[PDB]
This record gives C-alpha cells, structure tokens and sequence, in this order.
C-alpha cells in the first residue's frame, strides 16, 4: 500500500487537490416553495453530489486497497455523515444559514417547510457555530472527512486484515491532523484537546446521520435509484 | 450488483 | 468557578473510579418478553445508579438543573452501552448483562431485531479487549458521553471540563509508557469508537420506541420519550 | 414535571 508511505504534508495534498465541487440547485426564486419541491431541491441536490462522492473517495489514500465489498460497505454507512459535514463546512460563514448551494442558502424557518426537518436544520446550524468558534481550517476539514468514510462503517463488516489496514491508515490521518496543528503554533496540550474536540464532533454527525436517515426511510412511505439504494443499507 | 458497486467499479 | 477545573489528572481519575455504580444483578430458556423483561429491570434500576454517578463526576454538579436533565436524558443508553461493553470485554463472544445473566448472539435472537444491536455490542467489546483498554481509561470515555452527546443540542463551562478530560486521558497514557505518537494515535482510538456508542444507541433506542409489550417503569419511560 | 427532577436533587 502506497497510502502509509506517504508523509503529513503529502497526505493533505492528496486530500485537498482531492476535493469535490460545490454544485448548484434547480432552485427558481420565482417559484414559491413547497414540501414537495423543497425536498425536490435537496434530493436532486445530494444524488449529484454522490457521484462526485464516489469519485472522491476512491481518491482518499487507502480506500481502494479495500476490497469492493468493503468499500460498498463504507460509503453506504457513511454517505449522509459526509453530505452533512460538507454542508456544516461550507455553512460556517453564514452564521444562522445552510448554504446547500451558492444560490441556495436557507434558514431554520424555511426548514419549516418540511414538517420534522427543523430539528435536524438546528443540529446542524449547531454543528457549523462549533466550526466557526474553533476557526476549522480546511486541511483539518479534509482530514475529518476522510476519517468519517474510513471509520463509520468499519465495526459493522476469516479477514480482520481488511479492518486492520483501515485502522493503520485511521492513525496515519490522525498524525496528520496533529501535524497540521503543531505547525500552527499549538502548544502540545493544545494539540491533544483540539484533536479531542475534532473527534467529539464526530460523535454528533453520527447523530444527525441516524436521526436524518431515520426520516429520510419514512419520507419514503423524486428519488434517483443510487439515492434509493443508498437509503435501504440502512434498514 | 448494486449501482454503488459498479460505479466503485468503472475504470 | 468550578472545582473541576483544579483537580490534577491523579485527583481526576481518583474522583472518577471512587464514583463508579455498583454491578447489578438480575433475577435469579428465555422468551421474548422473559428477556426484554430481564433487560428493561435491569436497566431500570441501573438508571437510578447512573444519576447518583453522574452527581459525581467533577463538573456536572456545576451545570444547572434543566442542563444536567438535557446530558442524561440525551446519553443515558449510551452510558448504559459502554458499561456493558466494558463489562464484557472478559467474556469474549459474550455480553455480561449481570454476574448471573451472561448471553450470547444466540440469545440475542430470541428478540427479532436485536440480534443486529448484540453484535454491534459484542464488536465493540472485543475492540476494547484488543486495545487492551484500561479502567482508568473507561471512566474517562464515560464521563466524555455523559458531558458530549448533548452538548450541541443546547457550552463554555462543559468544554472546559472535557478538556480536563482529555488531558487526563493523555496523563493516563503517558503512565503507561506510550510514546507521544502512540498517546495521540491511542486517543484517536477511543474517541472514534465513541462514534459507534452513539450509533448503536441511535438504533437501539429506535426499537425501544417501536414496541409499546414489557413494564418499562415511568422514569425509563420518561427517558425514552425524551427521543421520540 | 420529571421523576429525573427528583432524582437529580435526592
Ligand atoms: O423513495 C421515495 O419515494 C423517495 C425517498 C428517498 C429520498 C432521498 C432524499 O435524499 C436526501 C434528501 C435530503 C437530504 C438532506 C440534506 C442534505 C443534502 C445535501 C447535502 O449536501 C447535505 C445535506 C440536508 C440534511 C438532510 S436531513 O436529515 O434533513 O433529511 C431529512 C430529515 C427530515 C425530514 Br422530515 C426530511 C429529510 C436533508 O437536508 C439528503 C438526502
Ligand atoms: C417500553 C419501553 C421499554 C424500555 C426497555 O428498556 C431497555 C431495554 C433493553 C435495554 C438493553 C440493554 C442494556 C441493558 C442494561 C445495560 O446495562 C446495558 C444494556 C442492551 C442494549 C439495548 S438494545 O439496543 O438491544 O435495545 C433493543 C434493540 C432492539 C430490540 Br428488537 C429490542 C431492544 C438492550 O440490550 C436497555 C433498556
């Protein structure tokens, strides 16, 4: 594997230059809103969003010394958690705003249009001040990402060396963020409570995943088919 | 196959 | 100001094991609703064990009555989760529910639906065993969900405190003879398997408001409810 | 209100 040979500065190259598009929505500003046509918005929004997804990750070092099946594994576990923490990243400089794309910001009140997603709307308004207050950067965003796709799936796959590789190349991201904040001036304990409080937040987007995930299986009851098989890994 | 499993798979 | 925020690393874990709730025992071939009734007696008198301990864990006692509600009704099965896994990490293949109820994925199947919690539960056992986790380290990462998993859901006083935390974890480490990469690797570790807590708490508690079967009592039920 | 009030100042 090519993935652990690489050092700090060459694996946020990697990551970086790695980096999908922001895409834009159909959103009309003539057309008034609805239900319906609001999550039209983000539906046909996030299916594009996948293939660069997919795409993407084949580009985070490790992912495709994995076997298909276990790459399979790791996106459907963690497609939501990325598609959310893009949208909390890209959010950060819009304080009480989701930017879902350039010419579709919204606040908590039109998250009202589709009755159960204002909850949801609030997390992850929370999520994007944390960022702001902490000043992420965004070769520390890149960073989180990529341990969101290796790490979200790896405890549900004859072979633990599969898990091991991802492990060592989750320690190889984790010498990197590190790496990333000593440069910045951070003081050793600085180093270890910053890191710390990066990793919570991934607590939180596991959070937001499963309560998002848990509506989006009930909205079910327009949709692209890779969407749909997306959303049936999880039940 | 799964519609993942091919694009993972597209070369 | 706080307490907390003076203790050293050695006053910290001390404070955090003298803190621990006590092992619990269950009542002495299992249906469904024989099992889900062990279970839910079990966890619901470990819930009353489980405010007396988070009364003592530094910091808490500091955060108002309505936040100190929002914690525990927001982490409590996570807290319930973790214990358990900690307790089973001697018992490999195996979930030590209690001294005299240990169970395997089998009996797990008795329950439809479950099956996928135990060995979600049982992975992350064994994890812990592999990482060979300590039990000055288990009572720092349980004292992190109580303080995390609601925090964002509300700040300043209870980030403080998981620094605290964080550095103790560290000190705890560096004891142990890690290296400085090995500290910050090993930490990584355990933080990210919080991830997983979380997630098998989301699902599991996405059953546990599906079947309303078993006399879940009125405080067990109040904290469920607070999910729904 | 909540039996975790009680228990929370017990
Ligand atoms: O089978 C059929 O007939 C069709 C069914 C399949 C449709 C799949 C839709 O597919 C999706 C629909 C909506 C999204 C979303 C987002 C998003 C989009 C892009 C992005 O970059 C980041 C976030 C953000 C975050 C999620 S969320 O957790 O709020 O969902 C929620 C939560 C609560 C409610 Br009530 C509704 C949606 C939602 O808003 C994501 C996927
Ligand atoms: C009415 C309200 C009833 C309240 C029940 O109340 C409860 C019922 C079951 C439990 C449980 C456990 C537990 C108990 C004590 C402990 O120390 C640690 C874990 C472990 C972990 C959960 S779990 O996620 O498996 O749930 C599941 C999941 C799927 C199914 Br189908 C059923 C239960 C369950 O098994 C917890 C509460």
């Amino acid at each position: 594997s090519l993935a652990l040979s690489l050092t700090a500065d060459q694996m946020v190259s990697a990551l970086l230059d790695a980096e999908p598009p922001i895409l834009y929505s159909e959103y009309d500003p003539t057309r008034p809103f609805s239900e319906a046509s609001m999550m039209g918005l983000l539906t046909n929004l996030a299916d594009r969003e996948l293939v660069h997804m997919i795409n993407w990750a084949k580009r985070v070092p490790g992912f495709v010394d994995l076997t298909l099946h276990d790459q399979v594994h790791l996106l459907e576990c963690a497609w939501l958690e990325i598609l959310m923490i893009g949208l909390v990243w890209r959010s950060m400089e819009h304080p009480g705003k989701l930017l879902f794309a350039p010419n579709l910001l919204l606040d908590r009140n039109q998250g009202k249009c589709v009755e159960g997603m204002v909850e949801i709307f609030d997390m992850l308004l929370a999520t994007s001040s944390r960022f702001r207050m902490m000043n992420l950067q965004g070769e520390e965003f890149v960073c989180l990402k990529s341990i969101i796709l290796l790490n979200s799936g790896v405890y549900t796959f004859k072979s633990l060396e599969e898990k091991d590789h991802i492990h060592r190349v989750l320690d190889k991201i984790t010498d990197t963020l590190i790496h990333l904040m000593a440069k910045a001036g951070l003081t050793l304990q600085q180093q270890h409570q910053r890191l710390a409080q990066l990793l919570l937040i991934l607590s939180h987007i596991r959070h937001m995943s499963n309560k998002g995930m848990e509506h989006l299986y009930s909205m079910k009851c327009p949709l692209s088919d890779l969407l749909l098989e997306m959303l049936d890994a999880h039940r | 196959h799964k519609i993942l499993h091919r694009l993972l798979q597209d070369s």
